[PDB]
Protein backbone atom coordinates (compact mmCIF):
# COMPACT_ATOMS: atom_id res chain seq x y z
CA UNK A 1 0.00 0.00 0.00
CA UNK A 2 3.11 2.45 0.86
CA UNK A 3 4.25 1.42 -3.13
CA UNK A 4 0.42 2.19 -4.26
CA UNK A 5 0.62 5.66 -2.28
CA UNK A 6 3.81 5.93 -4.16
CA UNK A 7 2.81 5.54 -7.48
CA UNK A 8 -0.78 7.36 -7.23
CA UNK A 9 1.25 10.52 -5.68
CA UNK A 10 4.27 10.90 -7.96
CA UNK A 11 4.54 8.66 -10.66
CA UNK A 12 1.07 8.58 -11.77
CA UNK A 13 1.65 12.59 -12.56
CA UNK A 14 4.63 12.49 -15.65
CA UNK A 15 2.97 8.78 -17.00
CA UNK A 16 -0.27 10.14 -17.87
CA UNK A 17 0.98 13.68 -19.59
CA UNK A 18 2.81 11.89 -21.91
CA UNK A 19 1.94 11.21 -25.70
CA UNK A 20 -0.43 7.76 -26.43
CA UNK A 21 -0.52 6.63 -22.90
CA UNK A 22 -4.51 5.72 -22.37
CA UNK A 23 -6.26 5.20 -19.50
CA UNK A 24 -5.04 2.75 -16.95
CA UNK A 25 -5.16 0.93 -13.58
CA UNK A 26 -3.00 0.90 -10.85
CA UNK A 27 -2.94 -2.50 -8.00
CA UNK A 28 -4.35 -1.14 -5.01
CA UNK A 29 -5.05 2.77 -4.28
CA UNK A 30 -3.92 5.97 -2.57
CA UNK A 31 -3.81 6.14 1.06
CA UNK A 32 -6.71 6.33 3.54
CA UNK A 33 -6.75 7.68 7.35
CA UNK A 34 -7.42 4.28 8.55
CA UNK A 35 -8.96 4.67 12.44
CA UNK A 36 -8.33 1.64 14.52
CA UNK A 37 -10.91 1.24 17.30
CA UNK A 38 -10.98 -1.16 20.50
CA UNK A 39 -13.76 -2.57 22.44
CA UNK A 40 -12.09 -1.91 25.78
CA UNK A 41 -11.12 1.56 25.42
CA UNK A 42 -15.19 2.09 23.64
CA UNK A 43 -16.41 0.45 27.16
CA UNK A 44 -14.09 2.29 29.33
CA UNK A 45 -15.84 5.67 28.20
CA UNK A 46 -19.32 4.52 28.01
CA UNK A 47 -19.09 5.24 24.04
CA UNK A 48 -20.58 3.59 20.50
CA UNK A 49 -18.42 3.39 17.37
CA UNK A 50 -22.26 5.70 16.10
CA UNK B 1 1.22 23.80 32.46
CA UNK B 2 1.76 21.08 35.29
CA UNK B 3 5.27 19.95 35.89
CA UNK B 4 6.85 16.55 36.42
CA UNK B 5 10.46 14.88 35.59
CA UNK B 6 13.53 15.23 34.61
CA UNK B 7 15.50 13.22 31.96
CA UNK B 8 19.16 13.90 32.53
CA UNK B 9 19.65 11.92 28.92
CA UNK B 10 17.88 13.69 26.49
CA UNK B 11 18.21 14.52 23.08
CA UNK B 12 16.52 17.88 21.30
CA UNK B 13 16.35 17.78 17.62
CA UNK B 14 15.43 20.79 15.75
CA UNK B 15 11.86 21.26 13.90
CA UNK B 16 13.96 21.86 10.37
CA UNK B 17 16.09 19.31 10.89
CA UNK B 18 13.13 16.45 11.06
CA UNK B 19 10.54 16.52 8.35
CA UNK B 20 7.38 13.72 7.72
CA UNK B 21 7.81 11.81 4.66
CA UNK B 22 4.47 10.52 2.74
CA UNK B 23 3.51 7.61 5.22
CA UNK B 24 3.23 9.64 8.67
CA UNK B 25 6.60 8.29 10.17
CA UNK B 26 9.14 11.38 11.14
CA UNK B 27 12.70 11.06 9.49
CA UNK B 28 15.83 13.03 9.99
CA UNK B 29 18.71 12.58 7.86
CA UNK B 30 22.06 11.87 9.32
CA UNK B 31 25.20 11.29 8.12
CA UNK B 32 28.14 8.52 9.08
CA UNK B 33 31.89 8.47 9.92
CA UNK B 34 31.93 7.32 6.34
CA UNK B 35 30.79 10.55 5.42
CA UNK B 36 27.68 9.26 3.84
CA UNK B 37 23.68 10.52 4.27
CA UNK B 38 21.19 7.83 5.68
CA UNK B 39 18.02 8.25 6.89
CA UNK B 40 17.01 6.98 10.47
CA UNK B 41 13.26 6.84 11.88
CA UNK B 42 12.13 8.97 14.24
CA UNK B 43 9.38 9.55 17.10
CA UNK B 44 9.11 12.31 19.00
CA UNK B 45 6.87 12.97 22.01
CA UNK B 46 7.55 16.57 23.03
CA UNK B 47 7.83 20.23 21.56
CA UNK B 48 9.95 22.23 23.57
CA UNK B 49 9.52 26.17 22.21
CA UNK B 50 11.87 25.65 18.72
CA UNK B 51 13.32 21.84 19.05
CA UNK B 52 11.78 17.85 19.08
Amino acid sequence: EDLSNYIVSNIQDPLSRTKGVGDFQVFGSQYSMRIWLDPAKLNSYQLTPG
Amino acid sequence: QLQEGVKQKAILAPQQGVTRDLKGQATALVVNAQNKVELRVIKADRVIGDKW
